[PDB]
């Protein structure tokens, strides 16, 4: 059930009153419930072709406890997973798809925050792993990771 | 001979698949003789089209400098995800 | 025990916070850029052409217009191929990454396919 918390968050005005009303062409009778069997005839009701491999698994997935229906719970669950790429080139820039210690050296003397040439070999010691002198994309996502 | 069977076989095959979607968006310069103002707004539609055709390129290309790129980093990302420990 | 190592991260963080910043600004404008690289680049091939006078010289203009406009989508051509060329070299690549090492290959063709 402690999905359904940040689940709610998730939800603003422009979409809770509106996840609404097509969300129950799914219900029938105040008591809760709503079905899945226009899973698939409401999922494009929004936008989305789920293939059949897409849409015998959304199927197959879903639902457990034998209520065959789905609220607005477990729902929105359901709807979140259904410039990290861009960074790395106005970074990476040269096209040799790495990014060494000078051009960070750069980046990092190419921003309004002071620094030092002790203040760029140390940040290059936390995104290699791998231990190089580069940063691979594969190393570019985890730095940068809870940055904005 | 599986280099007259394979690489003779298929850009030939590339050659009518190319010439093909080609005699259609061509349509036949047909009006020949008339009257007057008709290439006016005419002339800068065969052009407006004319500009599109040409347009549409440049967005075709760029978008290949963009991938060329993305290639790359992926080859490199491979590149750096081999080490067989 | 390393204590103060919670100002050396800040900074870090609080610094990559910089690096993403600027990247940020540098993306529209290679663009705003790539806009102009663009329309200045097509300024010519085909210019803020004219309209004449009357006579034989229109009939031909034309000609040419259509003459070339093969010459040209002819090398849009060469473009879409040598693109959806280029375009299935990346995918043939796509597999060699997931297989090794796990990313997996679903995300370009859910949100793709509706445009084309
Ligand atoms: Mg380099
Ligand atoms: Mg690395």
């Amino acid at each position: 059930t402690d999905q359904q918390a940040e689940a709610r968050a998730f939800l603003s005005e422009e979409m809770i009153a509106e996840f609404k009303a097509a969300f129950d062409m799914f219900d029938a009778d105040g008591g809760g419930d709503i079905s899945t069997k226009e899973l698939g005839t409401v999922m494009r009701m929004l936008g989305q072709n789920p293939t059949k491999e897409e849409l015998d698994a959304i199927i197959e997935e879903v639902d457990e406890d034998g209520s065959g229906t789905i609220d607005f719970e477990e729902f929105l669950v359901m709807m979140v997973r259904q410039e990290l790429a861009n960074c790395f080139r106005i970074f990476d820039k040269n096209a040799d798809g790495f990014i060494d210690i000078e051009e960070l050296g750069e980046i990092l003397r190419a921003t309004g925050e002071h620094v030092t040439e002790e203040d760029i070999e140390d940040l290059m010691k936390d995104s290699d792993k791998n231990n190089d002198g580069r940063i691979d994309f594969d190393e570019f996502l985890k730095m940068m990771e809870g940055v904005q | 001979l599986a280099k007259a069977d394979q690489k003779r076989g298929k850009k030939q095959t590339a050659r009518e698949t190319k010439k093909k979607v080609l005699a259609e968006r061509r349509k036949p310069l047909n009006i020949d003789h008339l009257n007057e103002d008709k290439l006016r707004d005419k002339a800068k539609e065969l052009w407006d089209w004319l500009y599109q055709l040409q347009t549409e390129k440049y967005d075709f290309a760029e978008q290949i400098k963009r991938k060329k790129y993305e290639i790359v980093t992926l080859r490199n990302r491979i590149d750096q995800a081999q080490k067989h420990s | 025990e390393e204590k103060k190592r919670r100002a050396a991260t800040a900074r870090r963080q609080h610094l990559k916070s910089a690096m993403l910043q600027l990247a940020v600004t540098e993306i529209e404008k290679e663009a705003a850029a790539k806009e102009v690289e663009k329309q200045n680049y097509l300024a010519e091939h085909s210019p803020p052409l004219s309209l004449p006078g009357s006579m034989q010289e229109l009939q031909e203009l034309s000609k040419k217009l259509h003459a070339k406009i093969d010459s040209v989508d002819e090398e849009r051509y060469d473009t879409e191929v040598k693109l959806q060329k280029t375009n299935k070299e990346l995918e043939d690549l796509s597999q060699k990454l997931f297989d090794l090492r796990g990313k997996f290959k679903r995300p370009p063709l859910r949100r793709v396919r509706m445009s084309a």
